[PDB]
């Protein structure tokens, strides 16, 4: 046990209007675009799509905004959700 | 018309390739104009002529003789430069050996040569050639060149220049007009890249200044034909003071202008200098780069308004990116765990973009030293917008510690003294320290062990251990009897990324037998209370100590075995613990530190300094073995090992424990047998030494290579004394109580570094004559 | 350590066997001091009045009766940016009476006139002023070693007909005089361009340039030649830079001929005869043949300075080493009969008033005749 | 370097190659070589030569050699002892070391050159699937991939150390499309469901449960 | 580099003949991926050579002039 630890963080670095921009069908041009080269989908299964952030300084809180995204084979914004903080 | 052509002397083509080289061939009607093709086609041939054409009825032979072939090589006159260097002149230029070499290259060459003697800014007058031919094709050339040497014959001129003296600004030339060498610091020397250095410098000088509208100038460069008109001028035309008043930007940004006016803070009626706006737009670069966008765009166009000498400013930007980093990619570890590589690091792969992050990562490396080259290549891949790439190419160098051991005595056994302290082991980062001693009367054993590595913290213990049975009898007894064990294990922690704090416990055993006639140690034993002999070689006695051993040390080395301008500091001490056989309140402190006076930094300076106190707690004193003792040494050079210290008299000692014979003098049966004066360097209970030197690696050492040869001059300073010291028994015997023991000594010390083992060369001519100097102006060190 | 060069040296001294003994001197010194540095500076005989210096802002005024001192002056000025802002003088040697004209280096011209004194009327020059001042025709001439051409007037100084020729990248070392006629004034340049300008706005006729000198086909580093061109009887002939003899017969206008020959110094003319020092410093002479030459030498090749001067029926000239070496009852009788100083020498002698000029390299003058 | 022909150089050459002073038969090799660079017999001494840096572990000289020759003829029957031979020098940078001597504590280091290798042999074995060394450069290729395979394990084992769950899920789907196929693979893919937890990637994690129930033996 | 070896055995250890061998491993019903991205592709009509370290290293020898 070390009192503090250098802070923690990681990927999809987004903002509210990141997400309040988009919405469904919007093709995956467009919300690879506009949010950005897309860090998270499945290798295998659907078209869905993943938004995930953290930061964990020195013991304490947690930042856990985790975006699902879902587009279809063609590729459509569909079967969206995030759950921030966590 | 032919029907058979032969061919010879070729030695290089085949005959068919030759004769669908050239434009005849079998089967035609051979008239006087195909011979004429023959003879233009061997000239065109272009790499060899020889028209020798002979068609007497229906054969034709076509003889192209070969200057080919020859290998020269005699480059002799090399007398600044390698021949090698003559050889890429030839390569690089298009000279190279594949030799065919018709006589008409000699003078081609040798003054295309010349010419580029004329490139270093250099001549060399005689430049010839000496067929030597090979007969089977070769030929050899005597390349014979004397030089004409031209490199510094400088003469300043400017002109235009009104607004400040000419002087001023030579200053801080690199072009510098011949001044006394004893003031070099750095370089001097002509190149046109030395122009256009100070060029550029005195431009941008100018234009800093705030002085803004002159940019007019043309070379004029006089060269007395003697290699050595060097006589320089430079028209010029300054330019308008501004003042800096006004500034704007133009944000094609995610949203910092915020902490961009913030940045480019700006007060009014300010003097325009191109410093801080030159400044403050790197300044908002930095600001940006944290946030990933690696790829900005700046045009700063000052609304330079005359008659107010307004400088209002407008710069514009544009946003670059934010998320690439995809690979963290190394090489080097060639016999290596890059797991301490990734140790380093900080920054994370797969994240957007700092690269300040990566660039700390990479200095914290090249403060570790141990490696020899920089690399940060951070590649994006292409078919991907994002996702750039960091290499890291480091050339390491080796350590190897090893000595070899065999004599040299006369009445006791071949030595076998063992120096191995062993490193960051090859496949480890680990250290090993191990100094065994078995010589005839002696086994001191030694361990010191250590792994950089147990936490993700990276912290570290250090196993370490001494043995030591150190009698050196004269035959077994009256000779202090003596075995000490001394265990210890310690641990260091540091959060503060510079500044090392350590805390470790230790134990020594320690017996004593067969005391010997220094007046001190019996003092000693009195201090504890221990009732010893004065007259007998008889007094035992043995220890256990428990001593706990804590240290700090601070760092910032800006490279490993040669770091710049070092800043690091050490904090060591010991303290015993109830339930201990000592007592006793000893320091030692140590300095070093570096300044580079030259900032290409061929020229830093030592700053070392370093510091050591003993007494004791409660009732007791500093043992004697914790004393401080120096002399001959890479602290002091010019004596004999920890020659400089105290001297310690004797008690008559003659009913001692067989008192001995011929041996043991000062106050022995034999000898004189009242008290007696000894001279003995002891080493006092506080030591504090200075040193002083100078790194030059001078021109008289090839330094084709810069980080194996070191060179330095030294100066040093020193006194040491007891601090528990009276004259009471030192009445008529020297004192040693203050800091008196002054002695000097200025040498030269003379490294090359091996990977195996370093040859310590070292004269030090010890000049401070402080009673007691036994002195050695020669020390051969590994 | 950066003499390691052990070249052949100045060809020796030749015998002293002549019957002519150098027999006057008669002394006196600027104690300077000129040393190292090159330029053309030279002694004035304004009516056996003679007027002395050095590079420091100096003046005198002698009298070539063994010069006696006068109009004694500095000038080096004290305010400004610094105090007497030391006066370093590159300039060739020219009056019109008391009106003595001359600038130097610094971009900065004086032509006092101490005929009615201190007249120390000054211009800034575009350019610098390194050559031997040239007065034509109510306007002063100018070669700047700067590409430029101007020209000015006298005792005020007037700019106009701003004349810029062309100049070769490695700052060769050719400062030129101009030999003005017909209009046109005869100066030199290092390009090799030849280009005569018949004042008329600054205007040349030309537009040729002699083909060989240094730059890209460089040449070696001893090449040192006169750039300064003389008219006679209208035929003009030139001393390019590297060794090439140039004779374009000026006939109010271009006519251009070369009749080359290598080994160029400088030169002088005796109506057919053409006599001159080739740059290994051994003298030929020759004749307006088309370039067929006499006079060999080779005994003072290397033999620092050669810098001639003719009286006294006494081809003259300057060396190094204080040396005098009396070529006279002409070839094949060239031997000397002289060592004067050991400053050695650098700059032109004058043979003027029928009499004897130059300055030493350290102190001013020693008048030394047959 | 005496002046032997060819013949009498050659014949020592061969002495002192199947006698073993490879370092002295590359001295009688360089004498007839660099005397007589020209010739069917010059090819031959290159590729003895080649032989002869490869036995004297001349690494430098060996890999400059050896590519000299790959664009200096480009058209051989021999292109297969080439291709094999300077993979082999990949190999041999590769993998010189002490402990590898004790063929102990390795496959740490900078795999660059296995990825040369590699390259190399499979390029001769799908170039020449049909040669003395193709079985042979074969094995070799799968030694070398099963060795990444291990090697990056390790790699991405010291990411997870750090705790680099994201990095090394990374260099897991890497692995995945580039060859899932040695044991370090399934080996691997149990951390895989270990960083689902440390991150709770609770569906992806169950989803590959079942399918490595289904791979895992 | 030899010590009357390095003939016919690789430096140190081969794991040729050792190697553990390709692992076909099954997916569960529609759980396939992505079998391959690149170089992993072998020519099995092959040998069977002189294969361990029973085949002639030493370069194949042509015929002289």
């Amino acid at each position: 046990r070390v009192v503090y630890r250098p802070d923690i963080n990681q990927g999809n670095y987004l903002t509210a209007n990141d997400v309040s921009k988009i919405r469904v069908g919007m093709t995956q041009q467009q919300v690879a675009y506009a949010l950005g080269t897309p860090l998270m989908s499945d290798p295998f299964g659907t078209n869905t799509w993943f938004y995930v952030f953290r930061q964990q300084p020195g013991h304490e809180g947690v930042t856990q905004q985790t975006l699902t995204l879902t587009f279809n084979s063609s590729g459509v914004l569909t079967n969206i959700d995030n759950k921030p903080a966590l | 018309v032919v029907k058979d052509i032969h061919f010879e002397g070729l030695q290089r083509v085949a005959v068919g390739a030759a004769l669908l080289s050239m434009p005849v061939r079998t089967g035609d009607t051979v008239n006087d104009e195909d011979i004429s093709n023959t003879i233009r086609a061997l000239f065109a041939t272009g790499n060899f002529e020889d028209v020798r054409v002979l068609r007497d009825g229906d054969t034709l032979l076509v003889q192209v003789k070969e200057r080919p072939t020859i290998a020269s090589i005699t480059f002799s006159g090399n007398k600044s430069v390698k021949d090698d260097m003559l050889k890429q002149n030839l390569e690089a230029s298009g000279v190279r050996v594949g030799e065919s070499l018709d006589r008409t290259t000699i003078a081609d060459i040798e003054k295309g040569l010349e010419d580029f003697y004329y490139s270093v800014g250099k001549y060399s007058a005689s430049v010839k050639a000496v067929v030597t031919p090979l007969p089977r094709n070769r030929v050899d050339l005597k390349l014979v060149f004397q030089e004409g040497v031209s490199a510094e014959i400088q003469q300043i001129n400017i002109v235009g220049n009104h607004a400040f003296t000419t002087d001023e600004l030579i200053s801080h030339f690199q072009l510098r007009d011949e001044v006394p060498w004893w003031n070099v610091v750095g370089d001097r020397k002509y190149q046109k890249q030395k122009l256009a250095g100070d060029l550029e410098t005195l431009r941008s000088y100018y234009l800093d200044r705030g002085y803004a509208r002159f940019n007019i100038d043309s070379t004029q460069v006089s060269l007395t034909p003697d290699k050595k008109g060097i006589y320089v001028t430079v028209n010029i035309t300054e330019g308008d003071q501004y003042k800096l008043s006004g500034v704007e930007v133009s944000g094609n940004l995610a949203g910092h202008s915020a902490e961009i006016e913030q940045l480019t803070k700006i007060e009014p009626g300010e003097l325009y200098n191109g410093t801080k706006v030159t400044k403050m737009e790197d300044d908002i670069k930095k600001l940006l780069g944290r946030y990933g966008y690696a790829y900005p765009r700046v045009q700063s166009m000052p609304e330079i308004n005359d008659a107010d000498k307004t400088v209002k400013l407008r710069v514009n930007v544009d946003a670059g990116n934010r998320f690439y980093v995809r690979k963290i990619r190394f090489e080097g570890n060639d016999t290596s765990k890059d797991a301490v590589l990734r140790r380093e690091m900080r920054q994370m792969e797969g994240a957007w973009l700092g690269s300040d992050l990566v660039d700390q990562g990479k200095e914290r490396l090249n403060r570790l030293g141990f490696f020899e080259t920089v690399d940060t290549d951070t590649q994006r891949v292409p078919g991907s917008p994002d996702q750039v790439d960091v290499v890291y190419k480091v050339k390491e160098r080796n350590t190897g510690s090893f000595n070899f051991g065999i004599g040299y005595g006369t009445e006791s056994g071949v030595s076998f003294q063992a120096g191995v302290q062993q490193d960051n082991w090859l496949g480890t980062g680990y250290a090993v320290g191990i100094n065994g001693t078995k010589n005839d009367y002696q086994t001191y054993a030694e361990l010191s062990v250590t792994n950089p590595y147990f936490t993700v913290d990276g912290v570290s213990l250090g196993g370490r251990l001494f043995y030591n049975d150190f009698q050196a009898d004269d035959a077994d007894l009256s000779d202090y009897t003596n075995k000490s064990y001394g265990t210890d294990v310690t641990l260091g922690f540091p959060i503060n990324e510079y500044n090392s704090l350590r805390a470790g416990l230790g134990y020594v055993h320690n017996s004593l037998s067969n005391m010997q006639p220094q007046v001190a140690m019996w003092r000693y034993l009195y201090s504890m209370g221990e009732h010893p002999s004065t007259s007998d070689q008889d007094n035992s006695f043995k220890t256990d100590d428990f001593t706990f051993n804590y240290g700090w040390t601070y760092n910032k080395l800006d490279r490993g075995y040669f770091p710049t301008d070092g800043s690091r500091v050490n904090l060591t001490g010991k303290v015993t613990i109830p339930g201990s056989d000592n007592e006793y309140y000893k320091v030692t402190l140590d300095t070093a530190t570096y300044v580079p006076i030259d900032d290409d930094h061929k020229w830093v300076v030592l700053g070392r300094t370093r510091w050591g106190y003993g007494d004791g707690l409660g009732g007791k004193e500093m043992p004697f073995y914790e004393n401080f003792y120096a002399g001959g040494s890479s602290t002091v050079r010019g004596f004999q090992s920890n020659t400089i210290g105290p001297k310690a008299v004797y008690f008559p000692h003659q009913a001692s424990n067989y008192d001995p014979d011929y041996d043991y003098e000062c106050a022995t049966q034999d000898g004189a047998k009242d008290l007696c004066k000894s001279d003995d360097a002891v080493g006092g209970n506080a030591m504090a030494v200075a040193s002083l030197e100078f790194i030059t690696p001078t021109p008289f050492i090839s330094d084709k290579y810069a980080n194996s040869v070191r060179t330095s001059f030294f100066w040093d300073m020193g006194t040491v004394w007891d601090t528990n010291w009276d004259s009471s028994q030192y009445s008529g015997y020297p004192d040693y109580s203050d800091p008196s023991n002054i002695r000097m000594s200025a040498g030269i010390a003379l490294q090359w570094m091996s990977p195996l083992g370093p040859l310590v060369f070292s004269y030090a001519q010890p000049f401070k004559k402080y009673d007691g100097d036994k002195a050695e102006q020669f020390q051969f060190n590994i | 350590f950066n003499s390691e060069e052990d070249v052949v040296k100045m060809s020796p001294l030749p015998t002293v066997e002549n019957q002519f003994t150098p027999t006057t001197a008669w002394s006196t010194s600027v104690g300077s001091g000129i040393g190292n540095f090159y330029s053309n500076l030279h002694p004035a005989l304004a009516d056996n009045v003679v007027y002395a210096a050095d590079r420091a802002g100096l003046v005198k005024a002698l009298n070539a009766d063994d010069g006696k001192e006068i109009w004694s002056v500095s000038l080096a000025e004290k305010d400004g940016w610094f105090s007497k802002e030391p006066a370093l003088l590159s300039g060739g040697v020219t009056v019109s009476g008391g009106h003595v004209y001359i600038g130097s280096e610094k971009a900065q011209v004086y032509a006092l006139n101490t005929s009615d004194g201190t007249v120390a009327w000054q211009t800034k020059v575009a350019g610098e002023a390194l050559s031997r001042p040239v007065v034509s025709d109510g306007l002063v001439l100018i070669h700047t070693s700067n590409g430029q051409l101007q020209a000015l007037n006298e005792a005020d100084g007037a700019v106009k007909w701003t004349v810029n020729l062309d100049m070769p990248s490695l700052s060769l070392r050719g400062e030129s005089a101009p030999t003005t006629a017909f209009g046109a004034a005869v100066v030199g340049g290092d390009n090799g361009r030849v280009s005569a300008v018949l004042m008329e706005q600054g205007q040349m006729i030309w537009q040729q340039r002699i083909s060989q000198a240094t730059g890209s086909t460089e040449i070696d580093r001893l090449s040192d030649v006169d750039t300064t061109p003389v008219v006679v009887n209208g035929v003009v002939f030139a001393l390019a830079y590297n060794g090439n003899l140039t004779a374009l017969d000026l006939r109010s206008g271009q006519i251009m001929w070369k009749r080359e020959l290598g080994s160029v110094n400088d030169f002088i003319v005796d109506g057919n005869r053409i006599y001159l020092v080739d740059q290994n410093d051994r003298v030929m002479a020759l004749t307006i043949d088309g370039g067929v030459t006499l006079w060999t030498q080779s005994d003072l090749l290397h033999r620092l300075l050669t810098s001639p001067v003719l009286y006294n029926g006494n081809l003259v000239v300057g060396d190094s080493e204080g040396y005098l070496h009396w070529i006279n009852v002409e070839d094949g009788r060239f031997v000397a009969q002289q060592k004067v100083d050991s400053s050695g020498f650098q700059t032109e002698p004058v043979a003027a008033d029928g009499k004897l000029l130059i300055q030493a390299k350290d102190g001013t003058v020693y008048s030394i005749t047959r | 370097v005496p002046d032997n022909p060819p013949n009498e150089i050659y014949a020592t050459a061969q002495q002192k190659l199947q006698d073993g002073n490879w370092r002295q038969a590359i001295t009688q090799l360089e004498a007839l070589d660099n005397r007589y660079p020209f010739g069917p017999y010059s090819q031959q001494v290159q590729l003895d030569l080649i032989y002869a840096y490869y036995k004297n572990a001349d690494l430098p000289l060996a890999q400059a050699a050896i590519d000299r020759f790959i664009r200096l003829n480009p058209t051989h029957p021999n292109i297969d002892y080439v291709m094999y031979m300077r993979g082999l020098t990949n190999m041999a940078l590769d993998d010189s070391a002490l402990q590898g001597f004790f063929g102990v504590d390795r496959s740490d280091r900078d795999p660059q050159h296995a990825r040369a290798a590699f390259s190399d042999f499979s390029k001769l074995v799908r170039g020449y699937p049909n040669s003395q060394y193709t079985t042979d450069a074969t094995k070799r290729l799968v030694f070398l991939k099963d060795r990444l395979a291990k090697y990056e394990y390790s790699v991405a084992e010291y990411y997870t150390e750090r705790g680099a769950w994201v990095a090394v899920v990374n260099r897991v789907e890497g692995m995945l499309r580039d060859y899932p196929d040695t044991q370090a693979t399934r080996d691997a893919l149990p951390l895989m469901e270990n960083a689902y937890r440390q991150m709770q990637m609770n569906a992806q994690a169950e989803k590959v449960a079942k399918i490595i129930a289904a791979n895992s033996s | 580099s030899s010590d009357s070896r390095y003939k016919r055995q690789v430096s140190g250890d081969e794991a040729y003949l050792e190697a553990a061998p390709l692992a076909e491993l099954h997916a569960p019903a529609g759980m396939i991926l992505p079998v391959t991205s690149g170089d992993y592709a072998i020519p099995v009509t092959n040998g069977s050579g002189a294969v361990g370290k029973a085949l002639d290293i030493r370069p194949p020898a042509q015929p002289l002039a």
